[PDB]
Formats: C-alpha cells, structure tokens, sequence
C-alpha cells in the first residue's frame, strides 16, 4: 500500500522468518525485511537435462513491524520502576497544586469551547476504578459508562473522534 | 552451409552491412527528413549518446535492397539473426573504437503482414514469420532457468560448474577431474539463471467469426521482454512458431503424435509528468484572464451547451480541493473534504457525462447504485489457484485514493452497504477485521453520484426532503445537492435536435472563442495540485460572522431542515477551491461571493 500502481492484481510474495522472528509480527502491519530471495528446492515444458521446472520463492531475516508500538510507561532519576513516573520532579507538582483540576479540564480541548462540565467528567472514562484485593464472592468492576445526547452537531462526534488517538488500545 | 539449410551467414552479413549503409532513411526518404545520412550511425549515435541500448528495426526497410533476404530471413529466421548482430557490432567500432562494445543488442524486427488472423492458420507455416494481434488477458509472475550449476568436494575445494547445451549435460566421476578422489557433488544454487513468463493473449480487432468466442493463443518472454507490457492492452507480436510434443501419461514416456504451437518473443507494439517552463507561459496565460472561469467550466463538454452553471462547481473537485495538511499538532483530520451530487431525472446525461468524466478523471472508477455493494465495494477475500492459498484481499474505493469514482442509480443499493460510506465521508478513515486480518489501511477521496427517485420525475409539493430514500437531516448532509431535471421546455429542443446532430453531420470540430486547447489545457489541471497552498489573511470569515443573527434564526420550521453550523468548514473549503483556480496563493475575496451564489442557489428549494 506504500507502492500502489494500476493494471495488475496484487502479486503473491512467499516470504519466511527464522525462530526470533516468530510470532512477533501480525496480521496488519507493514514492514522493512531482508531481501535474500532463493533458489528453491507441471506447465514447464522447456529443455530437460541431466549428467526440473522450478517455482520462484524468497525469505528475509530481518524486521521492522512499526505503525504497531506503543510500549507501556518504562525526567531521568528514581522511582517505583525505571522510567514509569521518573518524572517526579514535575509529578510532584501535578499531585500537589490547587487548580490542578481546572488546569487539567482545559488541558486537551483548547480547540473546542463548548460546556466545561464534561471536560472535567470525562476524564472519569480514562481514569482508575479500584483493583482491590478480596476474596473469591464475584468480579468486582473499575469503569463505567458515560452517555451523550445533544442537539444536531455541536460536535458531538469531535469530542471521541480524537479520544481514540489520545490513549492507546482503545480504538 | 549448416546442415538443415542453404545459406551462409558471411553473404547475409555483407549484404545487410552493405544494406544499412546503402540507407538515407529510404524507406521515407525515398518512399515517402533532413537527412541525407544512413538512419542507423544516426541511430547508434542516438544508442551511444544515450548509451541507452535495445534498438529495433522494421522489415519494410528491407524492400529497397534485394527482396531475397526477406525470403531467406521469413525461412530460416532462428539461424540468421546474429549475422545482423555482429553486424551490428562492426558498426560500434565504426561509430566509435573505444565504445562500450561488451553489451549487445537485440535485432526486433516486425511487419510482413496479417496473416488473415488468427483464427485462419496452417501447419506448413511452421517455422517462418508471424504477426498477428488481439487483446491482453493476464499478467503472470517471471520464472527462473537453469543454464549451468554450482559443485563441490571434501579434499582441495573442487569448486566446479558445467552449463547447458540444450538438454545434455556430462560429468565425469569429479568435477574437474583429476585421480578420482570421490563422486560427484551436486549443489544447484550458485548459478546463473535467465527470466521467463507466459501470458494469454486474445484476437480482438474486428477480426472476427460471427457468434464465436475468441480463440486464444499463449506467449513465452524472455529477459528484457518480461512483463513489458500491462495488462488490457491491443499489442501485436512478431515470432515465430515454435512447437512441442505432449508426454502421454506421465505414468510413462510416450508421448503424444499432438505437437503443441506457440509464437516466441521478438517484439511488440504498444515526477513522470514533470514540465517545462516553457508551458507555464500558455498556462499562466490562461490564467490571467477572469474569463477562466467560465471558460473551462464551457470547455469540459464536446458541445453540451446547458446547465453550464454547474460544471463551474464541477472544476472545484477537478481542481481537487486543498490540502491543509495535519503535519502540525495531529488533530482533527479537517481535511479540505468535499463531496457534490447531482440528482434529477433519467433523461439528463447523468450517466452518459459521467461516463465522459471517465474518459477524463485520471483514477476513473465506475461502479453505481446497484453495480457491486459494500462487500462488493470493499475486501474482495476468496481463494486464488495462483498462490492455491486463501488470502486477505482488495477493496475498490481505496484503489481511489484521492481520485473519484462515478456513481449512477444511487437508490438501489442494500442497507448493509451506505452505512459504509458514513465511515468515509464523517471520519475519513478505515479499519477492517474479519477472522483472518485486521486491517487500519488508509483511503480517502471525493464523491461524485448521479442519484435517481423511485419514479421517473421528482413530485412537486414533495421536496427531496423526503422523496429519495435518505434520513431526515443526512439528505442535506451532502455539501450541496446540485438539483437537476429535465428542461420542462419544448423551445430548447431545436436547438440541440440541429447543433449536436450537424455535430455528428460534419464529423469534426472548430476551435471558436472558447479556444479548446488540445492537451496544454489539461496541464493548468495537472500541475495546479503541487506547488499552491492557499492561506487566509482576512477575507472569507467576516459577512456571516456578521449577518450571523438572521442566517441563525433557523429555529422555526416544522420538520424541516435548515442552516447548522457546519456550513463555513464547507465554504472555507469552496473558497480556497475557487481561490485556487487563478492560482492565488493568498485568499481569493471573489470566490465567497460566487460561494453564497452556489449555495443560496439550491438552499431555499423547499420555501413551501
Ligand atoms: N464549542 C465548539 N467547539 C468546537 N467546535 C464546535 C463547537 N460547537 C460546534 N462545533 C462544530 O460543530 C461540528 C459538529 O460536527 P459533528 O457533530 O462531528 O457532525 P456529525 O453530527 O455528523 O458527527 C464540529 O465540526 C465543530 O466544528
Ligand atoms: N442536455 C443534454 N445534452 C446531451 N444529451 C442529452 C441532454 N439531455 C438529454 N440527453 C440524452 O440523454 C442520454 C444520456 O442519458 P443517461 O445519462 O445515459 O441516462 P441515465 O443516466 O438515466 O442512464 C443521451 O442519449 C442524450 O441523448
């Protein structure tokens, strides 16, 4: 889809990876390989000889499965972890201030003005449940819903239309 | 002589060489070029300028010589060729001493004539010359070949190879022997390999047995002739007859009395867009003139001279939009969307233009209402005998990224299907997941339809609003439907029933005031994409900011649809389109106001 010409079908590659390679690429995804096409061990009706009508075939031994990365949450200095909050030097701050909850509320939608009561709810989606520890009763849930209704286009579809590229695994 | 023939190859090579220097281009020259020079050192200075190589010939230069060698060349061509190749490589040291004389040449010769075709052919013909022609059908992947292998040993590294002949091959108890110090080796990797492709081909001129399907024929390829051509494609062949026995069985080794026939390979006959300067002065030209405007906008039909009030709007997807690029913060997608349809009656030329835009759009594509449906339209998944594998496939829409696809007899189609659209047109996107792949691919592109009611004429006292199949606010959703009918008129019809019929009359055209150019026009399309980024200083903002009050008093009405406000994302759109055309780098002020003119000339159709 980085090379998309006219005319022809899309043409077949065979194409193989060694072990390390395994199971870390995935449907959906595109790629940077190696190029070490092969020679691989009925309509072929050329010359015969002897002292054989080959297929062509190919592998590569290298990966670059990118437009699929994250990578989790690991300021350079002390932690919990090595760089899940090193941040501390700022974080402190973002845990201390005052009007830290306004200052958040109009951290994300300075594109859009409209009523500042769901830009300080909707934070409830991203945000924690409870993840305690208990005993074997039942599932104990951490999120909840939330519900929009409101009259023709006040952009209501802007509001999640970008939520999706804002945290990860939520498409 | 060689043993199969009667001819030498010497006299062949003095009478060609002799040939080719006896030549004023005479087979035009004299015949039918300020050059009273051989064509052919013109042709190898024209090889060794370029030092670009693969010249080809045509027979009928061969006629002003002696008729003989076209006789003996049509007999015995596959032993006669390299005569004209070393030939060919006298006259490099002849052109030049010190040349690149290590790579050669082909020799594509073509043009005694059509046979009759290739439906009317015999066996005695069977290893002479050939040209027939058709219609390509497929498109295959290129296949290696053995011509010699890669050996080995224990003891010293006999590192060793033995070629082809045809068919027969030797080796000794080693590989390069010497005292026999074991058995034969065999690896078949570090070898040399040539390139091969087979491709159907079919007869279609007006070549034709009556109520008969075409019978088909099948081409081999060889190196720099490998997919030379694309598909879909009237090419004519020039080879020879080249035949085969069948092996009976396969169980066994007889073989079959059905020599099979198949024509080898010779020769066919069929930033890339980047200008020059010199065409920027008869674009710029045209451009200067406020006439251009309406000049295309007259120019895009051969003579349909009605509804020209549209088109005007039409060179607003032909001069495809803006790109406001999201290069800066990543929000948003506002993307210079636009989509504009039309819709009316049967009559009007909807699908007959639309299948003129398609001989004019560059990524035309052409399916409609009721011509494949969503699936139909995207994830074409089935199984291939090529690969014999299941596999995730193609869609159509995204093949158009970009481009346009023209659409007829919208009101056909299957609910399942124009819920896929609203994924386009509202967030201009797509993903896929079925129970093979998931897929976040990328396509985006313009909308033109030619939509059509469930009658033959749209009701008066019923507006769209409710009488083609749409909800009651995504009718209007559209930017802005261009209404369209039949002009409800008996006066008009003489004069078209006289001009587009002494149009066909006359059987040409005239180049009056509206001065049709006969391809300089389209570059003002092609290259007005690239180099234009239109910005905003202060202009197409402030008159509905301002009349703001009574453009809002939308609230009345009793289920009705009106003005909302997303208008302006459509007009600032409309605007820096037309600000575009004129090539104004900055804000065009003008166009707001043939904007308004575009909207308010269609938006109080339901003032009931
Ligand atoms: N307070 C606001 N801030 C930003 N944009 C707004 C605001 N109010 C209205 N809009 C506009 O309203 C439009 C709503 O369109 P949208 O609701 O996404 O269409 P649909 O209803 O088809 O999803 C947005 O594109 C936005 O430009
Ligand atoms: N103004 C016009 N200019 C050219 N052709 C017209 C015009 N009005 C009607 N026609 C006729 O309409 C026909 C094309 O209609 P078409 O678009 O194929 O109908 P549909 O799209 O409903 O299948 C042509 O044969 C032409 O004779």
């Amino acid at each position: 889809q980085a090379e998309l010409p006219r005319g022809c079908i899309p043409r077949a590659v065979e194409i193989i990876l060694r072990s390390e390679l395994v199971e870390t690429v995935q449907a959906g995804d595109r790629y940077d390989f190696t190029g070490t096409l092969i020679v691989v061990p009925l309509a072929g009706v050329g010359t015969r000889a002897e002292n054989l009508n080959y297929r062509m075939a190919f592998l590569a031994c290298s990966v670059q499965a990118t437009t699929a990365r994250f990578g989790g949450t690991d300021t350079a200095e002390d932690m919990k972890k090595q760089m899940t909050d090193a941040e501390w030097h700022k974080i402190y701050e973002m845990s201390k201030d005052r009007n830290l909850y306004q200052n958040l509320i109009s951290s994300l939608f300075p594109s859009i003005y409209g009523n500042d009561e769901v830009k300080r709810g909707i934070l409830l989606q991203q945000f924690g449940g409870v993840a305690k520890t208990t005993t074997e009763k039942t599932s104990l849930r951490g999120d909840i819903n939330v519900c929009i209704v409101g009259d023709p286009s006040t952009a209501k579809s802007q509001f999640l239309k970008q939520v999706s590229d804002f945290s990860p695994r939520a498409i | 002589v060689v043993w199969g023939t009667n001819v030498v190859v010497s006299q062949c090579k003095s009478k060609f060489k002799s040939f080719i220097m006896r030549f004023i281009d005479p087979s035009a020259e004299q015949d039918e070029i300020d050059v009273n020079q051989p064509l052919y050192l013109q042709k190898l200075e024209e090889i060794h300028t370029l030092e670009e190589p693969y010249l080809n010939l045509n027979c009928a230069h061969l006629k002003t010589f002696d008729q003989d060698l076209y006789r003996q060349l049509i007999c015995y061509p596959q032993e006669v060729i390299p005569g004209f190749d070393m030939a060919i490589n006298e006259m490099f040291f002849e052109r030049y001493p010190a040349a690149l004389l290590e790579h050669q040449i082909q020799v594509r010769p073509f043009n005694a004539d059509k046979t009759r075709n290739m439906r009317s052919l015999n066996p005695e013909d069977m290893d002479q010359l050939i040209s027939i022609s058709g219609m390509v059908i497929r498109s295959s992947n290129v296949i290696p070949e053995m011509r010699e292998a890669f050996f080995s040993c224990n003891i010293c590294s006999f590192s060793t190879t033995v070629e082809v002949d045809r068919g027969r091959i030797n080796q000794p108890t080693l590989c390069t022997n010497c005292n026999t110090n074991h058995c034969f080796r065999l690896i078949h990797n570090r070898s040399e390999f040539t390139d091969k492709q087979l491709v159907k081909l079919q007869e279609s001129p007006d070549d034709m047995a009556a109520g008969q399907t075409p019978h088909n024929v099948l081409l081999y390829a060889h190196n720099d002739l490998v997919d030379k051509v694309q598909p879909g494609d009237r090419v004519t062949v020039t080879g020879i007859y080249r035949a085969t026995p069948l092996k009976t069985g396969g169980l066994s080794s007889s073989v079959k009395s059905v020599y099979k026939t198949h024509v080898d390979v010779v020769h066919f006959r069929k930033k890339d867009h980047i200008f020059p300067p010199e065409r920027v002065e008869l674009l710029q030209l045209l451009a200067k003139k406020p006439d251009i405007y309406d000049r295309l906008a007259r120019a895009i039909a051969p003579s349909i001279y009605e509804n020209d009030d549209i088109k005007k709007g039409i060179l607003l997807q032909l001069f495809g939009g803006t790109k406001k690029k999201h290069a800066t913060l990543g929000r948003q997608n506002f993307r210079s969307e636009i989509h504009l349809l039309l819709c009316g009656d049967p009559g009007t030329s909807k699908s007959q233009m639309l299948q003129y835009v398609f001989n004019l759009v560059p990524r035309s594509q052409y399916t409609s209402g009721r011509g494949s449906s969503a699936v139909g339209l995207t994830a074409y998944v089935t199984k291939d005998p090529e690969t014999r594998q299941l596999v995730l496939q193609t869609g159509a829409l995204v093949l158009a990224d970009n481009g346009v696809c023209c659409i007829d007899e919208f009101d056909k189609m299957n609910d399942s299907t124009r819920s896929v659209l609203h994924e386009v047109m509202e967030q201009q996107t797509l993903s896929i997941a079925k129970a093979g792949i998931i897929c976040q691919l990328n396509a985006r592109t313009s909308i033109l339809a030619a939509a059509n009611p469930a009658e033959s004429q749209w009701n008066k006292r019923k507006n769209i609003i409710d009488n083609v199949q749409l909800p009651h606010t995504l009718l209007s959703r559209f930017d802005l439907i261009f209404l369209v009918l039949d002009p409800q008129d008996e006066i008009f019809d003489k004069r078209l029933a006289s001009h587009l019929v002494s149009l066909y009359y006359v059987t040409r055209h005239e180049e009056e005031d509206t001065m049709f150019d006969m391809s300089v026009l389209r570059d003002y399309i092609a290259y007005a994409r690239e180099h234009l980024s239109p910005t905003l200083s202060d202009e197409a903002q402030q008159r509905l900011i301002q009349a703001y009050v009574d453009m809002r008093k939308v609230g009345a009405g009793r289920g009705q649809i009106s003005a909302y406000p997303r208008q302006l994302e459509s007009l600032i759109r409309l605007s820096e389109a037309h600000a575009k055309v004129r090539l104004s780098n900055q804000v065009e002020l003008l166009d707001v106001e043939e904007a308004w003119r575009l909207h308010r000339e269609a938006l109080k159709q339901s003032a009931t």
